[PDB]
RNA sequence: UAAUUGCGAUAACGAACGAGACCUUAACCUACUAAAUAGUGGUGCUAGCAUUUGCUGGUUAUCCACUUCUUAGAGGGACUAUCGGUUUCAAGCCGAUGGAAGUUUGAGGCAAUAACAGGUCUGUGAUGCCCUUAGACGUUCUGGGCCGCACGCGCGCUACACUGACGGAGCCAGCGAGUCUAACCUUGGCCGAGAGGUCUUGGUAAUCUUGUGAAACUCCGUCGUGCUGGGGAUAGAGCAUUGUAAUUAUUGCUCUUCAACGAGGAAUUCCUAGUAAGCGCAAGUCAUCAGCUUGCGUUGAUUACGUCCCUGCCCUUUGUACACACC
């Protein structure tokens, strides 16, 4: 079970043809001031912890 | 609250009235299962006829069952108020009539041939093979509490 | 000539009315006993006011409420409430603020409607639809 | 620990916890740690609940949602289907149940056994249908704390009542083996295979 | 038919020791290993009661349960 | 269908009291009772069977007893089921009214209640103090 | 910004309608005005089950005291109020504080200009032209039919079963409505399984019906997985009511047939809070009949709090061989 932590610093704004997801600015305590570009599914602010299966990704703006 | 135990003498699946009574389940709702009786008369029954109504079908003596059987029979002359009976009043003899078994089946049909032969409107109905009680036509008719 | 207040509670359309006085510690309602009740699931709610703050505070006073409107829940939520205002009134005519002030705190920290009504009230049905939002269905075919 | 008098008699068994420090009738929110990471602000446990009624309002302005005590949302959960929409008190008693079933099997605090069920069977990633305009596939996102919980509870009670739906079991038995199954990887529970699917078809995305 | 209604002799005894071995006990565990029908599970179970065996945590009907001797 | 048990013992309050009714010996059974479905909107007749109309006894007991001054119409509302025809789902509709009358004749005649002006029927003090006393009295003694 | 709302810019300048404002209603006034047609408390008469003084009535009479609840009248009250952020730092926006109320506080009513050859001559003694006018499509009496049908399509409301259905012990409401030149709403006592019948009584109504002690649901017992017991169709047989008249059964009850049905392809309807959904209740038609609607409460969820992809709407730019306007 590989598992990291994503600590959400921003979040740039709703995405997609529905606009159920958001782009998130993800940033975690593994090495600080190093940052994603995330999607996420549900509801989302400031200072909430997201489970992250892999660290190597870049959620690019759904078309 | 307190648990029995029995032997060998059960005899679940028995027979009476042409008909099958259900054994392991109480004894009011095994009656229940024959044409010509349902719930609140078998309940009746066993009021009368004092059967333990906790216990099975499987179970009692037969002199017993033919108590039941005899007060299903012959209810008018055992003290049943003769409001209740199902073929109440009657349109041959002029007394009332609890109608049983598969006999109940067979004094139905009896009924819708006299009417036929009558020719009342509700007989040509019956007849067609029609929606018979004149209600508003496209029926198949359910089910509340 | 004796010390006793009076107030009330509210929810939906349900609606309590306490009494209170300086009595021995008797506590009890429409027509219960305050342990008994109803709904003994909900039961524990009527408590809510007494244990908090704590039962201690409750051996010179004599409380006794009384209710209508409503439903079970709704008159539940009533009674609690009645009970919790009557308290605090009490407190503030007859004792020290201060005291006051640690029985508010207590309760407004907690606040299920404690000592605030609720203040959602049933909005109106209206035409083309069985209540008020919903709608009837619609064919086009 | 002390007792106190009263002119209207409150039962002693009763009065303890009371008198106490507060918690739901028998069982404590004392202890009861958050044990995976996040959910640390989406699960409750303190304020603690004597009953898990508290009828307000908490779908209003967004996250309030969140600081709703987490057994009241489970109640609200199990309250559904049409048939069984309303009668929070039916819910609420089969919490109790629940939480009882939980205390015989496996002993200690039920509601940590609830949490842990909780913590395991939200499915931390989660896809969605993207648009295109004719033939699209699931396109790999994240999901929120929040709504990890949403549909851990969902799911939980959802995999709870068709479990009971039919068979001999309550609802209070069913959910109750749910979540002891769900406190561990037991894999046979409902909740859990339904995780396990949407994390295979989300790993299918790349 | 899945039936197991009436106890008849053996499955009484079966009743009696295998019960206590249980941590929970309920009219669906109680009907669960092909036992005892819903009457006698209910009956049975308020028996075992009087008959020391098993403690209740109990509360009401439709769901009944109760713990192991301790 | 009825009305007023959520407080106190819904069921030892009036359980006791039954069959001390029997042991009293005075009841005064209508005679086609025990055979009889209890309202129109109804389907069975009473699981007790061999009591069920002392219950009712208390309940009435208890009806008298609730407030001010009963009638026979108000009890017929009360123990009245509510009426299932066919969609039509519960609409609210009265009881046997009949076994309710014939209740509080039975009452009136042990002591226990009297016709009042205003109409209906009230509670005496000599009354209650021998009859639902030692139902609730497991109360006391388990206290 | 919900908004041609504003802030600003500027061959425009001031203006009018629509929106907003306004009206009713929903909630907060332990302040004013009071109230036996609304309550509560104290004193003479009650303490009979959980009671020692629940709460209740005894108590239209026992007199007094009161206005918190309940009713209204008159006013106050919320203006995004205070704090923080955020923006040419302006209009405004996001969070926090208090606050009954901080999504224009919710809900409605009212709702512009120009249209459609939308519907209605079966609401109208509203009417043009046409037709008919005493074997009259006029008016009226007798008898049918509009209910002719296991549905070819459309809406509609109980619990497919153990968060269930029973047997009881169940169960607090709120809109209303109500008799005169008569027979409406029925309390009360008797009889009746029943529906009902009866003898009367109260009421032109915050007083009497009527705390419409509604239903779902709280508590224990009865089944417990089985087109079975769960609950009482389709067909038969009786007994009631309404009405000149019930027959192609008005309705209602009673017993016998026993059925909330095996979670409903493709498809498509409504829905973001006291809402959806559950559940009853009254009124509107009414002699009688609701599953119809119109309001009312009761229990009370999940899930967004977003987007323009589908279905459409508004503006601006542009393109147009269209203008009965992309059908």
């Amino acid at each position: 079970t590989p598992v990291t932590l994503a600590k959400v610093i921003k979040v740039l704004g709703r995405t997609g043809s529905r606009g159920g997801v958001t782009q998130v600015r993800v940033e975690f305590l593994e090495d600080t001031s190093r940052t994603i570009v995330r999607n996420v599914k549900g509801p989302v602010r400031e200072n909430d912890i997201l489970v992250l299966m892999e660290s190597e990704r870049e959620a690019r703006r759904l078309r | 609250s307190l648990v029995v135990q029995e032997q060998g003498s059960f005899q679940h699946i028995l027979r009476l009235l042409n008909t099958n009574v259900d054994g392991n389940i109480k004894i009011v709702y095994a009656l229940t299962t024959i044409k010509g009786v349902g719930r609140r008369y078998s309940n009746l029954v066993c009021k009368k006829a004092d059967v333990d109504l906790h216990k099975r079908a499987g179970e009692l003596t037969q002199e017993e069952l033919e108590r039941i059987v005899q007060i299903m029979q012959n209810p008018t002359h055992y003290k049943i108020p003769a409001w209740f009976l199902n073929r109440q009043n009657d349109i041959t003899d002029g007394k009332d009539y609890h109608t049983l078994a598969n006999n109940v089946e067979s004094k139905l049909r009896d009924d819708l041939e006299r009417l036929k032969k009558i020719r009342a409107h509700r007989g040509i109905r019956h007849f067609w093979g029609l929606r018979v009680r004149g209600q508003h036509t496209k029926t198949t008719g359910r089910r509340r509490a | 000539a004796v010390p006793s207040v009076q107030t009330f509670g509210k929810k939906k359309s349900a609606t309590a009315v306490a009494h209170v006085k300086a009595g021995k510690g008797l506590i009890k309602v429409n027509g219960s006993p305050i342990t008994l009740v109803e709904p003994e699931i909900l039961r524990f709610k009527v408590y809510e006011p007494l244990l908090l703050v704590g039962l201690d505070k409750f051996s010179n006073i004599d409380i006794r409420v009384r209710v209508t409107g409503g439903g079970h829940v709704s008159q539940v939520y009533a009674i609690r409430q009645a009970i919790a205002k009557g308290l605090v009134a009490y407190h503030q005519k007859y004792v020290d603020e201060q005291s006051k002030n640690e029985l508010k705190k207590a309760f407004t920290s907690y606040d299920r409607t404690l000592l605030i009504a609720d203040s959602r009230r049933p909005e109106p049905k209206k035409f083309g639809g069985k209540g008020a939002r919903s709608r009837f269905q619609k064919s086009y075919r | 620990f002390t007792p106190v008098v009263l002119a209207t008699p409150i039962p002693e068994e009763v009065q303890q916890a009371q008198t106490e420090i507060k918690l739901f009738n028998k069982w404590s929110f004392e202890e009861v740690e958050v044990k995976d990471a996040s959910l640390v602000d989406y699960v409750q446990v303190r304020q603690p609940i004597f009953v898990a009624h508290t009828a307000g309002r908490y779908a209003n302005k967004r996250f309030r949602k969140a600081q709703c005590p987490i057994i009241e949302r489970l109640t609200n959960s199990l309250m559904m289907n049409g048939r069984n929409n309303g009668k929070k008190l039916k819910a609420v008693r089969i919490i109790k149940h629940t939480l009882d079933i939980i205390n015989v099997l496996t002993d200690q605090n039920p509601i940590q056994v609830v949490v842990d069920a909780i913590t395991n069977t939200g499915p931390r990633e989660d896809t969605t249908r993207v648009g295109g305009g004719g033939a699209a596939r699931r396109q790999a996102v994240d999901v929120s704390p929040l709504r990890r919980v949403n549909q851990a509870i969902a799911l939980l009670t959802i995999g709870a009542r068709e479990a009971a739906f039919r068979n001999i079991k309550t609802i209070a038995e069913t959910l109750a083996e749910e979540l002891i199954n769900a406190a561990k990887g037991s894999s046979t529970s409902y909740a859990i295979k339904k995780k396990d699917e949407l994390e295979r078809v989300a790993k299918s995305n790349r | 038919a899945q039936h197991a209604v009436i106890l008849d002799q053996e499955k009484y005894d079966r009743i009696l020791k295998e019960v206590p071995t249980y941590r929970y006990v309920s009219v669906s565990v109680l009907v669960d290993r092909l036992k005892i029908g819903g009457s006698l599970a209910r009956i049975a179970l308020r028996h075992l009661e009087k008959e020391g065996i098993i403690k209740p945590i109990s509360k009401h009907s439709k769901q009944a349960i109760y713990t192991r001797a301790t | 269908p009825g009305v007023s048990v959520r407080d106190v013992a819904a069921q030892d309050f009036i359980n006791a009291y039954a069959s001390f009714l029997q042991r009293q010996g005075k009841l005064e059974v209508p005679g086609y009772v025990d055979i009889v479905k209890t309202s129109s909107g109804n389907e069975m007749p009473p699981q007790d069977a061999e009591g069920w109309f002392y219950k009712r006894a208390a309940s009435v007991a208890r009806h008298i007893y609730m407030r001010k001054q009963v009638g026979v119409g108000k009890l017929n509302k009360l123990y009245g089921g509510a009426k299932s025809r066919g969609v039509r789902p519960y609409k609210h509709i009265d009881a046997s009214g009949s076994i309710n009358r014939k209740v509080l004749q039975a009452l009136e005649k042990i002591g226990i209640v009297e016709i009042s002006p205003k109409g209906g029927r009230r509670i005496s003090e000599n009354g209650q103090r021998d009859l639902d006393r030692i139902a609730a009295q497991t109360l006391e003694e388990d206290e």
